[PDB]
DNA sequence: GGAAAACACCCAAGACACCAGGCACGA
RNA sequence: GACCCGGGUGUUUUCCCCA
DNA sequence: TCGTGCCTGGTGTCTTGGG
């Protein structure tokens, strides 16, 4: 659809950052609060973006550019879907897989059901 | 309180008049106590009505 | 320059209470807050933290013989009239007698000399607004009854005209919602309206 | 503070055996330090730490 | 005159009620009471009232000018000529009256405005005309060492703050009293601060926001009368250190000004208030100058 | 639908502010 | 006149209850 | 030995990135 679903919009050039209501933080104990999974994933995505921008302006070995841009693509993809068959999942520091946005919506405990 | 409008810098204003419920007290014409947020109607004049925002003197 | 200016009793009072001597003096009515109730006196607090007291002769009316505690309790603010002010000690005495709390209306000292004041215009406006106050609203009455019909006196008579002698109609009365007019055909072109007084009414529209 | 009652606690913040307790009563009293605010302006030592 | 807006909005408590039905007010007496005319004009500008200027002897002037203008003929032709002249003269009066009324109104407005301007000038001059407090056994104009004590409100949890400034105008030491002001500990600590540290303030200022400060003032006065805290005199009836209330408009405005925050970045607001009080005692003129633009908002 | 129990950024290493002690040195 | 409060994890896992 | 003191070792502190 020309007005609503244009084919080139299927490629992400700007990412919307959801408000903290979507990714609330939890106080694990009386002193230390815990950042949400989406917050950590967005931090990783933003770090990769900064890395790409820094690398591009300074010096451009194509191998390094390919590696860093592929890392950015991986982070953005796993931020929205962490069950992509054929490649390893993104893991937290605790070893558990990251709860992507897609996992929030599916299953008995998902949003809809 | 007079009914006029003024424009002043934030510095010029003295301070907020923090008043406890023991200080912000309103009594109607009949003598019944009326508290903050209650709806009253003007006895005469335009006979308007509204919710009380603040009570002073 | 003149030497340093030392504040006096009036200036100290105005500085502390933020209330001018003119706005707080004899013959003024303020909504004070009751803080302690006793048989022989009541201790009250004004809006500006000025502690006040009233001797037992004025909390209750001179005719009434009740107890101060029964009529007034803690937290029940009432209107009071200033009798005396201790400006140095921020103490005041008040009166709850209605001769002060109610009769004091034209507290302004505006000179009403007829040469420079139009007393007649203010009086005329006063009866205008008083008549406006007297003005009210009224509405019709609805009753559910097989022989009840919302008709005028002439309307009821005309409705009964097409009917034989003895048929009965019921309509609201002009004497009030507590009254009911019953019209029945005495004779051809002859009808009697009888007023019925209602007692123990549950509602205006109710029977 | 919790909405329960702290009057059953001893000096050391622990309830003593033999005391009847009800729901929401405080049986262990514990506090954690917090960096003080600017309340030291005019509070007579009555500032939350 | 009153419009319908004036008929409804002029209430017995409104300031416009003073002239709701005024009539035949002399013009010459208005200049002595400029605020009344200014308030009438303000009410007129609000669409409530209408100010009318009239002359009791207007008919006299009209008749005199007609007699000057009218002809002396008695024939019906002369009667018609006189009627035409009189009608044209009445039309001319009708046209002329509003302009003269407006001119007189503007003249009285200017006169009343100038009178009130001079009155405000005198009031401000009286407000700002005061030399610094003169300690005893010293010449006038000497800057005294001052100590300010304040707690603000007096609710349960209101410590008393003390700020001392020397004659140099620089803060020397600030102290906190965290005990109850009615306790013996408060009095003992205040006496120790006054005497041991060689502070020796020439005058002590006390101020607050409510009547609770009065009890502090009384307690301080009793302490001074009890401990005989006489002022130190550089080298014999030694005089006691005076304790007075302090006007605090400038102090209230200074506790909120960012100038104090830049000057004192690590000090409480009550400390700034006490510093403002002390500076006002040292030099009221400079404190009034420090208001810059907020001085215009003072109740003059 | 109930309950209980165990885990949840740790860290290390390089950079700054303040201090102080035991030894220098004139007398 | 000294005057009384209002706050609660999350994720896994296990063992139970009624069909 | 008395007295003024230096000047660099050290406490306490912290940044901030590795893993």
């Amino acid at each position: 659809n020309e007005d609503y679903a244009r084919p080139e919009w299927m490629i992400i050039t700007v990412l919307p950052v959801p408000p903290p209501q979507v990714r609330p933080s939890i106080a694990m104990d009386e002193t230390t609060q815990g950042q949400d999974d989406l917050t950590h994933k967005l931090s990783d995505i933003l770090k990769a973006n900064i890395n790409v921008q820094k690398l591009e302006m300074d010096g451009s070995p194509q191998h390094i550019i390919n590696e860093v841009e592929q890392l950015l693509q991986f982070h953005v993809a796993t931020y929205m879907d962490n069950d992509i068959a054929g490649q390893p999942q993104a893991l937290q520091k605790s070893g558990r897989p990251v709860k992507a946005i897609r996992a929030r919506l599916k299953g008995k405990e998902g949003r809809l059901r | 309180s007079d009914g006029k409008l003024l424009s002043l810098p934030p510095v010029s204003i003295y301070s907020k008049l923090n008043l406890n419920p023991n200080q912000q007290i309103a009594i109607d014409s009949n003598g019944v106590e009326v508290k903050v947020g209650d709806t009253v109607r003007e006895f005469t004049g335009e006979r308007r009505q509204g919710t009380i925002l603040h009570v002073y003197r | 320059r003149r030497d340093f200016h030392i504040l006096n009793e009036a200036e100290i009072f105005q500085l502390l209470t933020r209330e001018t001597v003119d706005s707080f003096r004899k013959g003024m009515v303020i909504p004070v807050y009751v803080r302690k109730v006793e048989s022989s006196y009541m201790s009250v607090s004004t809006q500006s933290l000025i502690a006040g007291n009233i001797q037992r002769q004025d909390i209750l009316e001179p005719n009434d013989r009740r107890d101060p505690r029964e009529v007034y309790s803690v937290g029940q603010t009432v209107r009071a009239c200033i009798l005396d002010v201790d400006y140095y000690n921020f103490k005041c005495q008040l009166s709850l007698l209605r001769q002060f709390t109610e009769n004091q209306v034209a507290g302004l000292n505006v000179n009403r000399n007829p040469k420079f004041w139009d007393i007649e215009s203010e009086n005329r406006d006063r009866q205008e607004e008083i008549d406006k106050q007297r003005e009210e609203s009224r509405e019709s009455r609805v009753i559910k009854h097989p022989f009840f019909h919302n008709m005028k006196s002439k309307e009821a008579e005309d409705y009964l005209a097409a009917r034989p002698v003895g048929d009965v109609v019921i309509r609201p009365s002009s004497k009030g919602s507590n009254h009911i007019t019953i019209s029945w055909k005495v004779a051809p072109q002859l009808y009697q309206h009888i007023d019925v007084l209602e007692e123990n009414k549950d509602d205006a529209n109710a029977i | 503070l919790k909405h329960g009652t702290y009057e059953k606690l001893d000096e050391d913040g622990l309830i003593a055996p033999g005391v009847r307790v009800s729901g929401d009563d405080i049986i262990i009293g514990k506090t954690t330090p917090i960096p003080p605010d600017t309340e030291e302006l005019g509070q007579r030592t009555k500032y939350h730490t | 005159e009153l419009t319908e807006r004036g008929k409804l909005q002029i209430e017995p408590e409104s300031p416009y009620f003073d002239f709701k039905y005024a009539k035949n007010r002399p013009i010459s007496a208005l200049t002595a009471t400029p605020d009344l005319y200014l308030r009438m004009i303000q009410a007129e500008n609000d669409g409530l009232v209408n100010i009318k200027v009239e002359l009791p002897m207007l008919s006299t002037v009209v008749d005199h000018f007609y007699n000057i203008l009218k002809s002396d003929g008695t024939s019906e032709i002369s009667e018609k000529w006189n009627a035409l002249r009189n009608d044209a003269w009445k039309q001319s009066l009708d046209k002329l009256i509003p302009l003269v009324q407006l001119n007189v109104k503007e003249s009285i407005r200017r006169d009343c405005e100038r009178v009130l301007y001079f009155q405000v000038k005198n009031s401000f001059t009286k407000k700002i005309d005061q030399a610094p407090y003169q300690p005893p056994t010293y010449a006038k104009g000497t800057i005294p060492r001052v100590l300010t004590l304040s707690f603000g409100e007096g609710n349960r949890g209101d410590a008393v703050l003390g700020v001392f400034m020397d004659d140099s105008g620089d803060v020397k030491s600030q102290i906190k009293f965290d005990e109850d002001f009615q306790s013996r500990d408060f009095s003992d600590s205040l006496t120790r601060y006054i005497k041991s540290n060689n502070i020796n303030p020439d005058i002590i200022g006390i101020s607050g926001f409510n009547i609770h400060t009065k009890k502090l003032f009384d307690k301080v006065n009793e302490l001074v009368n009890e401990e005989r805290l006489t002022i130190e005199y550089d080298n014999s009836d030694k005089h006691l250190i005076r304790v007075i209330y302090v006007n605090d408009e400038t102090a209230r405005l200074y506790q909120h000004s960012s100038k104090s925050s830049a000057e004192y970045p690590n000090r409480p607001q009550l400390a700034k208030y006490c510093i403002g009080l002390a500076k006002y005692i040292q030099s009221p003129l400079l404190e009034y100058l420090a208001l810059d633009e907020s001085m215009y908002s003072l109740h003059i």
